[PDB]
């Protein structure tokens, strides 16, 4: 019943644009409406975090300013019960640094709108 | 048996088929020898003396590249004889001396031949210290190619190739002496279709395109191979762009399918997908206006309302879509909308054409072949243009004709300048009476002789009986018959079903066998056993209202033979899904519209009309997502799963099912129905869609437009003088739907007869008059 | 085999992978080879290690141990046959006329067109006493990447053998422990490797990118 | 931009149209950046450049 | 060459390839742009390093790039002597052993 | 920290100054260079330049007297772990100075071992280019990392500026969409 409320880091309003885009008000019918947190800064978004009540941060990895890798490991060292983190990646050897980052899930640039959902879906159920 | 020879090239022995040139044989040797007017492709014209090699025995210095090789020839290149390397030397100094320094600016540098062959055979510094030719520079010889003639070698390759390969001189030397220079004759711009080949075809910056002007340079190119999605010829290609965009689509190298050459369309059609009118996001309509909506929230309303739609479903697939996504239509229609009601027929069709691929075509791929047109002794061509059609395989066919002494024989209503340059013979044939020319053609012993080829149109689907009349004149004669459609992904969707009366592989529909053994390679129960609709068929039922719900992908509304009934059914459809790439006449009235890759942006393979598959992998790594994925999580979101994730899944399981083998279904067998009689003030109507026309994919290049032939409404002498018109006056051809205006032509056709541009701009004919090629069309002066 | 050994094969004119932009020069094809065994009087010193390395090894053996001899650039390079590899660099390091004391390490180099020798691995050895200096060439398929390690004989192929393990994944058998020593252990894929692209990112640019130079046109 | 061994300088040309000319010739650049986190100094640019219209100048 | 806009092509090269040769502008443009292509084949090359033998293992396919070049650095090597010179001495005793190899971790990793 | 449970005005105001002038001083760098780069910054320790004279000659050895991390080389991907947790080990205020072109964005080794960019693993404060940076370039990066110290907010100040920064960075678009004068 509870909106899920999802938090969605990037410095690119692009990425968020589309990650707001593969993901709608309701991931599935089955699941619950979804409301969109976004934020631009990484003092923003761990202030966000801080303030809890979130079931899900996707963070883009190649944020400019402090990108979503480093974010991830500051949430799943600073917040209690934090919530599964969900990392964009820009390129395919990041994957490495995006299992350092303890990020549930990674989902590589450009983000597949389908990928994207299915991984939010296994992350949420 | 080739008759081998052999020879030394430096000290080296090799052994190569006799006939061949001297620079063929060091190019298989290894050895570099310089070259400039050389071409594997033109006839030799040894004029630029580059390729100069010492040959025992011969006091000069020969040109490699114009010498047959010798049973017991003894060849020193520049490696291995210094009075080669001189004279090689000299000729590049003297090619330089009145070269511009234009390097930097240059759009062929780092990709010059010429800046190439003078760091490898060439001197370090000038001698030249005289006055330099010069010329006004870039002039253009048509709307796409500039042409520098200071920079130009005067290797006459361009010249060649318009003369040799397309039979469109339009340019030539001009002038003499050092002030010779490529040129058209005074204003009559370069009109060849393949004009942009002599910018690919020249060794320095020269001829350029204008298009691709001073945008990148090699380097910062990402360069991959593709394969063209405009027509059925399936050219190889290499895409180039810069920052994401697509600067230009170069020639690549296919010997079995188009060798070097290209049509402008391919080389140039590619701004389609980035005029400003993509589809960026899946839509949705809400309160009558169509606005953005989520992934997620597409797919639920979609789901929802191609249930609410059970088995009342029609599928419009259109001929875009590549082999893969054909397939995937094909397989959402059967499974997930559990209906026969699929056709990629986005154009004038029949029942007919239906029965005739079934039979003829779908399972047969790689039965003809261009290297066998190549050297058919007889090659007949029924509704079908293969310049305006197909160019590759009006080059092939016009290649046979130089080279293997092809005869061309055209069942057209008059001779178009493809024809013409095919040195072909006309069968005048007034649109419809087709079938009465092909039978009586039983007797043609030309189509007797081994190896003899019929080349079928799609337009002659148009001419009820047609399609019967080839195959029954195929079997008689035993010429091999081939069918050569339009766009690229009809052979694609006909061998990966698609049609209402097909399955994957040829599969009949109307066979229970068939049907259960593509039912076991979907793991499904059973496929649905209801006889399709094809396009017609299904765009009447939705404007009767008794359509549930439409799936169209890739479809232009005004290419279908009545647009006006198109509109209405999309329209009168309750629920409209539209896998589309851009803003069409179909987003404008769907309810659910979902972003599809364009080609450069997707993998996948397409067929071309031999039946051979032509794969390419994305060139541009985007998240925009194919006909295939979309259709598949739609069905995910339906509940079935579709087991279409990528275009390896659907390949691999095309693979899988294999073709039919089992009982090809029967011949078309159609009768030849009685054409309508012109009155008065009336003609049959005759067209056929030209390269450049009003085409959706040649948007954004309005360059290429330019170079579009000019409409003109053609006439037999007496037709426009019983109208009361004269050649090059405004003329009228009109039906209930509407009229068009084009300026008038005689051309000797069959008297009651106007031939009009399909589509080209200010024609559009099916939008207009509503009516196909052998219709009646009102004729009027002025 | 006695050809030279050909590495890839170039076709058509400048040095050009894709299609060509210019038509008409894509049809030269030229072998890339390099140098195969040469002739026997070796120049300087080289002739006199392989007469002492053929006269400690017998006559059958060297046959079945040297597969090649390269003197390229007045550098000697013995294309050693695998399996033999650690008995030549027993012979040679041990040897008083040879003594090779000094293996400066192992380079791997990759030739994906190189059919059945794909992985090489070059061992520069230095003879300190006789101021001398050679290379091995050992060849090992794609498929069966395994090679003899030089461990026992010069323990300084340690670190090397790793290296080049991890940047080739030529598994030098009977190494103590040959485990990544640059990549992560974690790491997939071994990056020096032809096939294992550049992973770099586009350059960032107002208004544009620039792929990474693996991604765009290139005319080696 | 070609000679730049980081990438460090993207680079388009437009022509020099004669109502509105930026360079002789028929060619400018009308496009120029250098992604100053990518270049490394090393001066092969300049080195590259025939016009010497790009030069380094003292100033860091 | 230097000049008050500051360090760049020296005008006398820029007027002769841009004015005077064409032979020089093409040698210009290539030299500088693609670079020389090596001949195939396969060097193995050392100096005497301030840390020792740094050897350059260097092979080229006859293009315009090095299809591999290898640096023997060596760091890399000395690095291996660090168990011998540490074991059985002090902590402190280890940061001067380490000291004394110099490794540069540059030439190390690579 | 109860200096920002103090309440705005003139008292958190010159709380914030004082904070500021005293930070900008004393910046101990962290003792973590890198790659070449760690060369140019021990140069900028060197006598012909000097740190020194910033108040910053004392390279914390530890992260947790270090305020301030120049990171200060190229950062493979290997070490990107490390270099967090460096990072995290350092205690608050902490600032992050990607001295290098490698250090900023990965610089000229565009490939799989270098994480391209520090900003990656942890915040980034100021991008110094150079590859590497001379010590006149270290120093005046340092000084611009100065006047952003001596600006830095505090409390409920900190609170408003970073929702400022927030609706300000929101709007912005990505230097992919800044196409002015692009054919
Ligand atoms: C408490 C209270 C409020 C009381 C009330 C009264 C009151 C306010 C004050 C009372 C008094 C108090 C408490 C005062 C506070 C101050 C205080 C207590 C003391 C702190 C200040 C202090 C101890 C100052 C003096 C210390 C001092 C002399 C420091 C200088 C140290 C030096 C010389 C450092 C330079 C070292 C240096 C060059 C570092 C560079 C090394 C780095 C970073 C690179 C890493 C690196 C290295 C190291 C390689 O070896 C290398 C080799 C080859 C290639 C690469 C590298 C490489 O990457
Ligand atoms: N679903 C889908 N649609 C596509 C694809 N490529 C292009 N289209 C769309 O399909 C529509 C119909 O194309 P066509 O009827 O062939 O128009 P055209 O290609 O410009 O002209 P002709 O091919 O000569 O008839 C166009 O509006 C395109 O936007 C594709 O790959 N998948
Ligand atoms: S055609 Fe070749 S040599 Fe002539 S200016 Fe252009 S790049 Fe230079
Ligand atoms: S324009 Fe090009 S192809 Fe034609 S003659 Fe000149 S150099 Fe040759
Ligand atoms: S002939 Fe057809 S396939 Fe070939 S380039 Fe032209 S449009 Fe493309
Ligand atoms: S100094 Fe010039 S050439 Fe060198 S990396 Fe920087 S921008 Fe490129
Ligand atoms: S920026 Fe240059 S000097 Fe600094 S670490 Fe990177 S490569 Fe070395
Ligand atoms: S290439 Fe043979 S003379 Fe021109």
């Amino acid at each position: 019943s509870a909106p899920l409320r999802i938090l969605v880091y990037s410095d690119n309003p692009r990425t968020r644009e589309q990650v707001r885009l593969a993901l709608g008000k309701r991931i599935h019918p089955e699941l619950p409406e979804i409301e969109y947190v976004d934020v631009a800064t990484a003092p923003m978004a761990i202030s966000q975090m801080d303030a809890g009540g979130f079931d899900l941060a996707i963070l883009d990895g190649e944020a400019t300013p402090a990108g979503g890798m480093g974010v991830a490991k500051q949430v799943k060292d600073e917040i209690d019960d934090c919530p599964p983190i969900l990392v964009l990646t820009g390129r395919a050897d990041d994957a490495w640094l995006a299992k350092w980052s303890r990020a549930e899930a990674a989902v590589p640039h450009p983000i597949d709108p389908i990928r994207l959902s299915d991984a939010v879906v296994s992350l949420l159920r | 048996p080739v008759e081998m020879v052999s020879l030394t090239i430096d000290d080296h022995e090799i052994s190569v088929p006799k006939g061949t040139l001297l620079i063929r044989a060091a190019e298989l040797m290894g050895i570099q020898i310089p070259r400039f007017c050389d071409h594997p492709l033109l006839d030799p014209v040894g004029a630029c003396r580059q390729c100069l090699v010492e040959v025992e025995g011969q006091r000069k210095p020969m040109a490699s590249c114009t010498t047959t090789v010798m049973p017991d020839m003894v060849v020193r290149t520049q490696f291995t004889s210094e009075a080669a390397d001189k004279a090689q030397r000299g000729v590049m100094e003297l090619l330089l001396i009145n070269h511009p320094l234009d390097c930097p600016i240059c759009d062929k540098g780092g990709e010059c031949p010429l800046q190439n062959q003078a760091m490898s055979n060439g001197r370090p510094e000038t001698r030249f210290e005289d006055v330099k030719r010069t010329f006004p520079k870039p002039i253009s010889i048509s709307s796409q190619v500039l042409l520098d003639r200071e920079r130009c070698v005067l290797c006459a390759r361009c010249t060649r190739f318009s003369s040799q390969i397309a039979g469109d001189p339009f340019i030539d030397l001009m002038e003499r002496g050092a002030l010779q220079q490529v040129g058209i004759g005074q204003d009559k711009p370069f009109q060849s279709y393949f004009s942009g080949n002599t910018v690919q075809i020249c060794p320095v910056g020269a001829l350029t395109g204008t298009a691709y002007r001073f945008r990148a340079r090699p380097f910062d190119l990402v360069s991959s191979p593709s394969v063209c999605e405009h027509c059925a010829s399936g050219c190889a290609q290499r895409t180039d762009h810069r920052r994401g965009k697509v600067l230009r689509r170069l020639a690549g190298d296919e010997p079995e399918v188009n060798e070097e050459w290209n049509c402008d369309k391919g080389r140039w059609a590619f701004t389609y997908a980035t005029v400003g009118d993509r589809i960026t996001t899946p839509m949705l309509r809400d309160g009558g206006v169509l606005r953005p909506a989520s992934w997620s929230e597409a797919l639920t309303v979609a789901a929802a309302g191609l249930l609410t739609a059970a088995g009342s479903t029609g599928v419009l697939v259109g001929g875009r879509c590549t082999v893969e996504d054909a397939y995937a239509y094909a397989k959402f229609a059967r499974m997930v909308l559990n209906t026969n009601d699929v056709d990629f027929r986005a154009r004038p069709h029949s029942a007919e054409e239906a029965e005739f691929l079934a039979a003829h075509v779908a399972g047969q791929t790689m039965g003809l072949r261009y290297a066998e047109l190549e050297n058919a002794p007889t090659v007949l061509l029924a509704g079908f243009e293969p310049e305006e059609e197909s160019p590759i395989v009006f080059l092939r066919l016009r290649k046979g004709v130089r080279k293997n002494g092809v005869q061309v024989v055209a069942v057209a209503p008059w001779a178009s300048r493809g024809l013409t340059k095919l040195a072909g013979t006309v069968v005048p044939t007034v649109p419809g009476d087709e079938p009465a020319a092909l039978d009586g053609m039983h007797d043609d012993d030309r189509l007797r002789r081994p190896g003899a080829v019929i080349l079928v149109g799609e337009r002659l689907a148009t001419s009820p009986g047609a399609l019967s009349a080839a195959v029954r004149l195929a079997a008689a004669t035993g010429a091999r018959l081939a069918w050569i459609p339009r766009r690229a992904g009809e052979r694609g969707a006909i061998e990966a079903g698609a049609l209402p009366n097909l399955l994957p592989g040829g599969r009949p529909v109307d066979d229970a066998d068939a049907r259960a053994e593509v039912a076991r390679a979907w793991y499904i129960s059973a496929l649905p056993e209801a006889p399709g609709r094809d396009t017609a068929a299904i765009l009447s039922t939705a404007a009767s209202g008794h359509l549930a719900a439409l799936l169209v992908g890739g479809v232009e509304l005004g290419d279908l033979p009545d647009p006006e009934l198109a509109v209405a059914a999309v329209r009168t459809t309750p629920f409209v899904v539209s896998l589309e790439l851009r803003e069409s006449a179909v987003t404008e009235l769907a309810d659910v519209v979902f972003p599809v890759a364009p080609v450069v942006e997707k993998a996948g393979s397409f067929l071309n009309w031999e039946g051979r598959p032509r794969p390419f992998a994305p060139s541009l790594k985007t998240n925009a997502i194919p006909d295939l994925r979309v259709l598949h999580y739609l069905a995910d979101e339906i509940g079935v799963d579709l087991a279409l994730p990528t275009a390896e899944a659907a390949d691999a399981e095309l693979a899988q099912l294999g073709t039919w083998g089992g009982a090809r279904p029967p011949a078309p067998t159609a009768p030849p129905t009685a054409r309508p009689e012109a009155g008065s003030g009336q003609a049959v109507l005759a067209s056929w869609r030209m390269l450049l026309d009003a085409g959706r994919l040649q948007d954004g290049e309005p360059h290429l437009a330019g170079t579009a032939v000019r409409p003109v409404a053609r006439m037999s002498a007496a037709t426009a003088a019983g109208i009361g018109a004269s050649d090059g006056a405004p003329v009228t051809v009109s039906t209930e739907r509407g009229a068009v205006t084009l300026p008038l032509a005689v051309t000797d056709m069959p008297d009651g007869v106007v031939w009009l541009p399909m589509n080209s701009p200010g024609s559009a004919v099916h939008q207009r008059l509503g009516v196909t090629a052998g219709a009646v069309v009102s004729i009027g002066a002025g | 085999g006695d050809e030279p050994e050909i590495i890839a094969v170039r076709r058509g004119m400048f040095g050009n992978r894709d299609t060509g932009d210019t038509s008409g020069y894509g049809r030269l094809v030229r072998p890339v080879a390099l140098p195969g065994s040469t002739p026997r009087p070796y120049g300087g010193y080289f002739d006199a290690v392989m007469d002492r390395l053929a006269e400690v090894l017998g006559e059958e053996r060297y046959a079945m141990s040297i597969e090649r001899v390269v003197v390229y650039r007045d550098q000697l390079t013995i294309e050693v046959s695998r399996v033999q590899l650690p008995a030549v660099a027993s012979v040679l390091r041990d040897d008083p006329d040879l003594r090779f004391e000094l293996c400066l390490g192992v380079s791997g180099v990759h030739y994906p067109e190189d059919t059945g020798r794909e992985l090489h691995a070059v061992y520069p050895l230095m003879s300190i006493t006789h101021n001398r200096r050679i290379q091995l060439e050992v060849a090992a398929p794609d498929a069966d990447p395994h090679i003899p390690s030089l461990y026992a004989v010069y323990p300084t192929t340690d670190w090397h053998e790793r290296e080049t393990y991890d940047f080739f994944g030529i598994i030098f058998d009977g190494h103590p422990s040959l485990t990544r020593i640059e990549m992560p252990d974690d790491w997939e894929g071994h990056p020096q490797r032809k096939d294992y692209p550049l992973g770099g990112i586009p350059v960032e640019y107002h208004g544009a990118q620039i792929p990474p130079p693996d991604q765009r046109r290139s005319y080696s | 931009a070609w000679a730049c061994p980081a990438d460090a300088i993207y680079v388009e040309g437009a022509d020099n149209t004669a109502d509105e000319r930026y360079s002789p010739g028929e060619r400018y650049g009308r496009v120029y950046q250098i992604n100053y986190l990518r270049c490394i100094g090393c001066g092969l640019c300049i080195e590259a450049c025939p016009t010497r219209a790009l030069t380094m100048t003292t100033e860091y | 060459k230097l000049g008050p806009d500051g360090l760049g092509n020296s005008p006398e090269h820029i007027a002769k390839i841009m004015g005077r040769s064409m032979e020089g502008l093409i040698h210009h443009f290539k030299l500088v742009t693609e670079g020389i292509r090596v001949p195939p084949g396969q060097v193995y090359v050392a100096v005497e390093s301030p840390r020792g033998e740094l050897g350059v293992h260097m092979v080229s396919d006859g293009g315009t790039r090095p299809y591999r070049v290898h640096y023997r650095d060596p760091s890399f090597t000395n690095l291996q002597a660090v168990a011998a010179t540490c074991e059985g001495g002090m902590v402190a005793d280890a940061i001067a052993a380490v000291a004394s190899i110099d490794p540069v971790m540059g030439g190390v990793d690579r | 920290g109860l200096e920002e449970r103090l309440p705005g005005g003139i008292l958190l105001s010159t709380v914030e100054t004082v904070a500021g002038y005293v930070r900008k001083g004393s910046l101990w760098p962290a003792t973590f260079g890198l790659a070449c780069c760690a060369i140019e910054m021990m140069s900028t320790a060197g006598p012909r330049f000097d740190i020194a004279r910033f108040g910053m000659e004392r390279f914390s050895a530890t992260p947790r007297q270090a305020d301030l991390m120049i990171v200060a080389g190229r950062v493979s991907q290997k070490m990107a772990p490390v270099l967090r947790q460096i990072y995290d080990q350092m205690v608050e205020p902490k600032w992050v100075l990607a001295m290098g072109v490698c250090a900023s964005s990965g610089g000229m080794f565009n490939n799989y071992a270098v994480v391209q960019g520090v900003d990656h693993v942890v915040p980034v404060d100021i991008y110094l280019p150079g590859c590497p940076p001379r010590p006149e370039m270290l120093l005046h990066a340092i000084l611009k990392l100065h006047d952003k110290i001596q600006q830095m907010p505090l409390g409920v100040n900190r609170e408003e500026a970073i929702r400022e920064a927030e609706q300000a960075a929101l709007a912005v678009p990505p230097t992919i969409e800044l196409k002015g004068l692009l054919r």
